[PDB]
């Protein structure tokens, strides 16, 4: 079969080296003029950097002398003026050349930080410019003479050198020079050289620096670029419509910067060449040639020399590798981001009629939008005669298309997202719903999701054109298809605020109110007694209900009874569908109850009745709220009788101290924690003051005497509940508020007296500034923490993707609660919930099989392990999966927004990395975000411990030396280990002791690269997660142990061999790699041997700098080195990953995309 | 083109050496005219408004 | 320590200042080097019959005297009668060679060395010896290498019998009877050398010189034109310094300084070749026009991003000045009409000259916000065509197409000939009715009822649409 030639779907990229041959395969023309246009007609000089004939007709299909204006013309070269009239987009694509008189070096090649002219010479990089600006002479073949090949000689020295020996050795100075060198160098011939040297002389001195320079150098062999390309004979001219010179208004022009950097490299080497010729003195040729070096270089980068600015403007003209350069590498990808047609935005506001699945879509916004659809379906039913009175139409805005633009909406989701898109839930698919008016309406039950509120947050419309989209919109991003978070289990669309009180002040009871003690039938005639007035909503009533529960096998069985409740709660049963018990809503209905009934719902009966019940759980909240009259007044607010009291108490021990302190009694830093401690303490008895009277103080009678129930009070409800305030925050209201700290953070030692509900002095508003400005300066610069923090977290990730199905391997991490010092900081049940079982578990006794092998523990499953004592579990992990380059679902777990295990090519990295990084806003400023950094970047603690390198009977060898050294000795093993450790450290080793390796050798926080070293992989995986973990829940934040494990796994792709037989010993290299070809050797080849490696342990910005893609790297690296790093060694971008997929534009490889990349990926090395 | 011209033949229209410019009233935006200015070039004649 | 300018103060700082007399001794030395090369080429018969062959194409009206001689050492009348004089000494000479004859070839030369030609006739002159020259060289070569190399003979005794002839038989034949270990091999590569000796001899023909002389004039000619470059080479050096004290005025102009030192290093180049010390000139003085010259001629040149003509540089120098007495003197600034009457010329195309005369802004330029927004991000494709027109025009084609299957067919044919549709060009009337081998008046006919089978309603209601 015929490969091809033609331009075919491609896959693979290619980088390398270009020869002038092959920059002229590309050149149209040679550009021999600095002209650009004609300066009165404004046509493109020809042969200028801007030509007809070297590039393309200024305007469409027409030549420029204007011989051929006929648009049948195509292949036809105007015979005036060579050029082939076609479309103007050829002035976009062909590319031109210049073809210099003397050769000229490249900066990057010459200037990247490791300079590659230099090392593959072997020659230093100063010597190099010497050489390049004519400051000396450098030898080449030196034959046998008396000098070296590379030996550098000065102008006297080169004539002295000369007198003896004439001929059969040659030197030469400048660029042409090292371009001999780079022709002559011999790889080959220096490659065998350089093979026997490391065997000869063996040093770690000598072989280290060796090693590095021979596997560099055959790579640029076996890569098939030629030396000599490094200096440029033929420099290539970028298109002219991508520096254009397009006119503006007024009729003055604007053009790109490279014109003047261009324009500058053609004058100086058109000199150059008439300077030739005329034969000028070696003095001015030479400045000439410096010159269009300099100019050549600042056309490349500028900024690795002297920084040339351009004309008239100080402001230095931008370089090609500024064009891609940036902040951060590209600006194509970089955010932001490309524009995107279709699209809109405006303010936001609620819409709580909305069900769950739509949004409000303000008319003339769908009508912008759809513009393209409403044409297409105006002129299939033929209400206009073609698309242009369609367009009319529309324009007229006649009435008949509001009928038409219903249909096309009808079925048709829109993407709504806000502007800090965190995780996946920042972008959620919506149905369509017009509205009159200009703002955004968006369901209520989301604005936690978007954290939007409506303080007058904006929100971005997108429409999802192709059917594919319309698809991936319905089923992946649709709303009802998330309602749990993805970064944990629990359920995103929890009612809010307004409607958790209402359902609050809707199941609560009072002692005695309207209809106490009564019965009814069913919550049916519950409700008609409520809205006629005879039964308060919250009474104490006996009524019927019918729950129940398929306890049966998938099946309902049914049960009546008498309940004791209430009439709201009863009233509210009439939502709860089918299997629920009553007991889920018998209760008082706080934020807290509410959610986890939400949850319930939805891992007994599934989804499609827990949205629809979440819709009404919403609008009786509102709806409810809204009778109960709930308001704030000034009085609702009750500061404590006894505050004064305790003021004055607290205010009688400072003097007490104070007395302490002028008697000399205690000492001055005594004092100041001394009183700051009453003031704090008198806080507490205020808040625990207020917090009781405000409770509890209504004090009502039923029929008896007195007795006293929960408040009733106004802003008590709101905390109660969990819609809105804190004990925290009301005790700023009623009970004194805090003691600010100065900007020092020295809290002061006279605290805060008053509260908001009195007046706030002069002073002490002035010092509560500090503590608001700070907070806000904190918060807005913990903001840009967050921000980085998720990029370098979805940097190092990406590419991660759930690939196999069951690795099938038993590995996994064995599961306890956290058990942090006191009672059950978290539980197992949450620790290994939907998660898989590594093997099977035991009861406390045994031939007993409770969950067979790997199954995945659901809530079942837990609740029947948790039946059972069951203390401990094993449970695979994404860092054991057995799966290379990707998790086997097994490995991972279930979670989604669906309760499901985790489907076959879900990009789980990046919500891994999202779900990790958005919550971090609500960390502090040891402890808070920067501690969680710490951890991800492996960072060395200050003075770290030192653990035992291995086991056995360790002691004490030689004597303070500034370091005494310590001898760990086993008993059949070899003895040899004596490290030198500072004695001026203390121990706690004891001296005499035979050491576990991994036990504490001394105290203070250890290395993790230890931890992974000495105590093994499961170990530190454990310590990270538990410690990154404590840090989280320290601030009341779910982040389940698994999105952390993954980046984890990230941490220590990376391996260092040990073994041989096939690979380079002390290489560090993927693991995967390692172990995919430790399987190809167990059995295949030689077993050679081998190889052991050891698993290294990457911060998360060291393990990402590591990719496989040059395109990826190029994007969020230092672009320059990446590009030339990558252009040497003549690499082969295969693409397959994520990054570089977007960039190129095309599918990526993952979630949708990942059918078609796999169906292509194995089209490729086969036949 | 071919097609533009027969257009042009069929309903007879003139098609003009002039393009059009107009200051036209954004999309959306509606109110009352409330002041008019003519700045001019020193030498263009002032057209009658003006 | 790199920039350029740095490197260069260097490199020429080594060379030292020339001595008022100094300056002479180099210049002593370049007439010298020019007269030896002039002399050299005096000495070329065929470089005099070439002039012959040239002024005869002269007065043929086959070339213009400005093509030829830039006048000598000493008008149409005098040119004709000056190359007569030539003409008479070339042909005593030419017939004298019967030795004698060194007398009167040493006259040929004198009357040829008055003669200034232009630069183009004397450089091909030299080209062409230095051409004959090769010619030679390429058959001096393969009688060597035929012999030494390949027959295995001795460059020793190879050229014993040589100096002299090179020409003749001698060493050929006659050097393979010596019986030496290297003679009789010379046989075998007799039928290669002796047949391209042909070209060898032949020079000696039309050059009229045996391959002798030949070597020595182009090679004293070398020599002189050697001595010359070496040196005008040394006078350049001692006057960088004086360039560089030129450009310093020009900088800010909008060329770099090296731009402009190296422009001006060549107007002191051009200084060099058409100096006379004997006209007692300074030398520093008489190069600063040619330098000065070099910058602005440049300047004025390559400096634009739109290049411009000098008169217009020159014209725009003038309305700055102007602005100057009159800024302050009118207390504000002279309005667009005033410097108009100050300037010769018509003054409306002061705004013509001001709107060319701005430089072209950097699309780069960062505009507000300093977001990298850039001025160039907010230059729209006005080239491009919106979607909704494309689309427009995909059906217009199946909006045309159907009203003309609507239509008879040969109506649709004479309306899709009258318009370029779906054809290329469009053809006259007279052309379609040709075609048709029924002519004229009918088929105009036949066109106008046609648009008027379109215009009334039901085919109309669909094309209507279209305007707007
Ligand atoms: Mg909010
Ligand atoms: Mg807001
Ligand atoms: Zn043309
Ligand atoms: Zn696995």
């Amino acid at each position: 079969l015929k490969a091809q030639t033609k331009t075919e779907e491609f896959d693979a990229i290619k980088i390398a080296l270009a020869s002038p041959d092959m920059i002229r395969s590309w050149s149209f023309g040679e550009v021999k003029k600095p002209e650009t246009i004609n300066y009165r007609t404004f046509k493109p000089e020809r042969d200028g950097l801007f030509c007809a004939r070297i590039f393309g007709p200024v305007k469409d299909y027409e030549c420029l002398c204007g011989k051929y204006k006929r648009l049948k013309h195509r292949g036809v070269i105007c015979e005036k003026c060579g050029v082939e009239v076609t479309q103007t987009k050829v002035r976009r694509e062909r590319m031109g050349h210049i073809e210099l008189a003397s050769p000229t070096a490249h900066i990057w090649f010459l200037k990247s930080l490791p300079s590659r002219i230099g090392l593959l010479l072997d020659m230093p990089l100063r010597d190099i410019e010497r050489v390049l600006y004519f400051e000396s002479y450098v030898v080449i073949e030196g034959g046998m003479t008396n000098l070296e090949r590379q030996q550098i000689l000065t102008e006297e020295q080169y004539l002295d050198a000369l007198e003896e020996f004439g001929d059969e050795f040659d030197a030469k100075m400048g660029a042409e020079a090292i371009q001999a060198l780079l022709k002559s160098m011999d790889l080959e011939q220096e490659c065998e050289q350089l093979r026997e040297e490391l065997n000869e002389t063996n040093s770690e001195t000598k072989r280290k620096k060796l090693t590095k320079r021979i596997k560099l150098l055959e790579a640029f062999v076996q890569s098939g670029n030629k030396p000599e390309w490094m200096i440029l004979t033929v420099l290539p001219v970028l298109p002219p419509d991508l520096r254009p010179l397009v006119p503006l208004d007024g009729g003055r022009f604007a053009t790109s910067d490279l014109n003047d950097l261009y324009r500058r490299v053609i004058n100086r080497n058109n000199r150059l060449k008439r300077l030739l010729d005329l034969a000028a003195p070696d003095i001015i040729v030479r400045n000439e040639k410096r010159m269009l070096q300099e100019a050549v270089d600042a056309l490349l980068d500028n900024g690795r020399r002297g920084r040339a600015i351009t004309g008239s403007n100080k402001r230095p003209l931008k370089s090609l590798a500024d064009m891609i350069k940036g902040k951060q590498g590209r600006f194509r990808q970089n955010l932001l981001g490309k524009r995107v047609d279709y699209s809109g935005r405006s303010v936001i506001t609620v819409g709580p009629y909305l069900r769950l699945h739509q949004c409000g879509l303000p008319k003339k916004m769908a009508l912008e939008l759809f513009k393209p659809f409403i044409y297409g379906k105006l002129e299939l039913r033929g209400l206009a005669t073609t698309i242009k009175a369609a367009k009319k139409m529309v324009e007229r805005e006649e009435a008949v298309v509001w009928d038409i633009l219903d249909e096309v909406i009808r079925e048709h989701p829109v993407l709504l997202n806000r502007a800090p898109t965190l995780h996946r839930l920042g972008i959620q698919a919506f149905e369509p719903v017009l509205i009159e008016g200009k703002a955004i309406q968006l369901h209520p039950l989301v604005c936690a999701a978007y954290n939007a509120d409506f303080d007058g947050d904006q929100m971005a419309v997108h429409v999802p054109l192709t059917l594919e989209a319309q698809l991936e919109a319905r089923a992946l991003m649709m709303s009802t298809n998330n309602i749990l978070s993805p970064a944990n289990g629990e359920p995103i669309i929890v009612p809010s605020q307004d409607v958790v009180l209402g359902l609050y002040y809707m199941t609560r009871d009072c002692v005695n109110a309207k209809g106490e003690g009564m019965v009814l039938t069913g919550p049916k005639e519950a409700e008609r007694l409520y809205r006629s007035g005879l039964a308060s909503l919250h009474a104490r009533v006996k009524v019927r209900i019918t729950e129940y529960e398929k306890d049966a096998n998938g099946e309902l069985v049914a049960k009546t009874s008498l309940k004791d409740t209430t009439v709201g709660r009863a009233i509210l049963w009439m939502i709860v569908p089918k299997g629920l018990p009553y007991s889920i809503v018998n209760q008082a209905l706080g934020k807290k109850a509410i959610s986890k009934m939400l949850n319930t719902c939805y891992r007994i009966l599934g989804l499609k009745p827990t949205v629809i019940f979440a819709d009404q759980i919403m609008y009786t909240g509102f709806a409810y709220a809204a009778r109960s009259g709930a308001s704030v007044g000034i009085d609702d607010m009750v500061i404590p009788e006894k505050k004064h009291e305790i003021i004055s108490e607290a205010e009688a021990e400072v003097a007490e101290i104070q007395e302490q302190f002028q008697s000399g009694l205690v000492t001055a830093g005594e004092r100041y924690n001394k009183v700051i401690d009453i003031w704090a303490a008198a806080n507490d008895r205020v808040s625990k003051a207020m917090m009781d009277n405000l409770q509890t103080e209504t004090v009502i009678n039923r029929d008896g005497q007195e007795e006293k129930q929960v408040s009733f009070n106004s802003i008590y409800m709101m905390a109660d509940s969990g819609a809105r305030g804190s004990a925290a925050q009301i005790r700023q209201l009623a009970g004194m508020r805090g003691l600010m700290a100065k900007p020092d953070g020295s809290i002061i030692e006279t605290p805060i007296t008053a509260n908001f509900r009195e007046g706030l002095n002069v002073l002490q508003y002035f010092i509560s500034t500090h503590g608001a400005r700070k907070g806000l300066a904190d918060t807005a610069l913990k903001t840009a923490n967050s921000g980085y923090l998720t990029r370098r977290l979805v940097d190092v990730a990406q590419d991660l993707v759930v690939t196999e199905d069951d690795c099938g391997t038993h590995e996994g991490i064995m599961m306890t609660p956290v058990i942090e010092g006191g009672d059950v900081k978290e539980p197992l049940r949450d620790r290994v919930l939907g998660r898989v079982t590594a093997e099977d578990v035991l009861k406390p006794g045994t031939a007993d099989i409770l969950v067979p092998r790997n199954t995945l523990l659901h809530e079942q499953w837990c609740d029947l392990l948790e039946e059972n004592s069951v203390d401990a579990v094993k449970v695979r992990s994404v860092v054991s999966c057995d799966t290379d380059f990707g998790v086997c679902a097994h490995c991972y777990g279930r979670d989604l927004a669906r309760g499901h295990i985790i489907n076959k090519g879900e990009a789980i990295g990046v919500i891994a990395a999202q779900s990790i990084g958005e919550p971090g806003t609500q960390l502090t400023m040891t402890g808070g975000l920067p501690r969680v950094a710490d951890l991800f970047e492996a960072r060395r603690p200050k003075e770290p411990a030192i653990l035992a390198e291995i086991s056995g009977i360790v002691s004490f060898g030689k004597e303070t030396k500034g370091k005494r050294r310590l001898v760990i000795t086993p008993v059949d093993g070899s003895d040899p280990y004596e490290e030198m450790i500072p004695k001026w450290r203390q121990l706690n080793v004891f001296e005499g002791e035979r050491v576990e390796r991994g036990d504490v050798i001394s105290d203070g926080p250890e290395a993790p690269h230890d931890i992974l070293r000495l105590r093994g992989v499961h170990a530190v995986t454990r310590y990270i997660v538990n410690e990154v973990q404590d840090v989280y829940r320290l601030q009341g934040v779910k982040i389940n142990d698994k999105h952390i494990e993954v980046i984890v796994r990230q941490m220590l792709r990376k391996a260092t061999i040990v073994n041989a037989g096939s690979s380079d010993f002390l290489e560090g290299e993927q693991v995967e790699y390692s172990r995919v070809k430790i399987a190809n050797r167990e059995l295949e080849a030689n077993g050679k041997v081998g190889a052991t490696y050891s698993r290294d342990l990457l911060g998360i910005t060291k393990a990402s700098l590591a990719t496989e893609s040059f395109i990826s790297a190029a994007s969020f690296q230092e672009t320059t080195r990446v590009l030339t790093e990558a252009a040497v060694a003549g690499k082969r971008d295969e693409l397959r990953g994520l990054k570089e997929n977007v960039i190129v534009g095309r599918l990526i490889p993952a979630g949708t995309g990942y059918a078609y990349h796999q169906d292509r990926m194995r089209r490729r090395a086969a036949g | 083109t071919p097609e533009e011209k027969l257009l042009r033949a069929i309903f007879g229209e003139k098609a003009s050496d002039v393009k059009d410019s107009s200051l036209r009233v954004p999309n959306g935006v509606s109110g009352t005219v409330i002041d008019v200015q003519v700045f001019t070039r020193d030498g263009v004649e002032k057209d009658k408004r003006a | 320590t790199t920039d350029p300018v740095r490197m260069y103060m260097r490199e020429m700082g080594t060379v030292e200042l020339l001595t008022r007399e100094g300056e002479i001794d180099i210049a002593k030395r370049i007439e010298d080097g020019i007269n030896q090369v002039q002399c050299s080429v005096a000495e070329y018969p065929e470089a005099i019959t070439y002039l012959l062959e040239q002024y005869d194409r002269v007065e043929a009206e086959e070339a213009r005297l400005s093509d030829l001689i830039t006048g000598f050492v000493d008008d149409p009348e005098l040119a004709r009668e000056k190359f007569a004089e030539l003409r008479a000494q070339y042909v005593v000479t030419r017939d004298t060679i019967k030795a004698t004859a060194q007398e009167e070839i040493l006259k040929l030369s004198e009357v040829f060395k008055q003669f200034r030609l232009v630069p183009k006739q004397f450089d091909y002159l030299v080209n062409s010896m230095r051409v004959m020259m090769d010619r030679v060289r390429t058959q001096e070569r393969l009688i060597m290498k035929l012999c030494v190399e390949q027959c295995k003979m001795p460059k020793k005794n190879f050229i014993t019998l040589f100096t002299g002839n090179e020409t003749s038989d001698t060493w050929f034949n006659a050097a393979i009877a010596m019986n030496k270990p290297w003679s009789e091999k010379l046989h075998d590569v007799s039928e290669e050398v002796h047949r391209a000796l042909q070209k060898l001899q032949q020079i000696e023909e039309e050059t009229g010189l045996t391959i002798e002389q030949v070597k020595d004039i182009n090679r004293r000619m070398s020599i002189g034109e050697a001595k010359a470059r070496r040196a005008k080479k040394e006078m350049v050096e001692a006057n960088l310094r004086l360039v560089i004290s030129i450009a310093k005025k020009y900088t800010n102009r909008g060329l770099q300084f090296l731009d402009l030192i190296q422009e001006g290093n060549i107007g002191l180049m051009k200084a060099v070749d058409k100096f006379e010390y004997r006209r007692g000139y300074k030398f520093s003085t008489y190069a600063t026009w040619w330098i000065r010259q070099a910058i602005t001629r440049s300047i004025a040149d390559q400096a634009r991003t739109i290049r411009i003509p000098v008169h217009m540089i020159e014209t725009i120098n003038k309305l700055n000045r102007i602005s100057r007495q009159m800024l302050q003197e009118m207390g504000r600034e002279p309005t667009p009409e005033e410097l108009a009457e100050r300037m010769l010329m018509p003054e409306d195309k002061i705004r013509k000259v001001l709107k060319i005369a701005k430089e072209p802004i950097s699309m780069e330029t960062p505009i507000g916000d300093d977001e990298d927004s850039h001025l160039g991000d907010f230059i729209e494709d006005t080239t491009l065509e919106l979607p909704l027109d494309s689309a427009t025009t995909e059906s217009l084609r199946a909006a045309t197409h159907d009203v003309l299957a609507g239509l008879t067919a040969r109506e649709a044919k004479v309306l899709r000939m009258r318009f370029g549709i779906d054809m290329n060009t469009d053809y006259t009337l007279e052309e379609v009715g040709k075609q048709f081998d029924v002519t004229r008046e009918r088929i105009r006919q036949i066109e106008a009822k046609a648009l008027r089978k379109l215009r009334h309603p039901s085919r109309s209601e669909v094309l209507r649409s279209f305007l707007d």
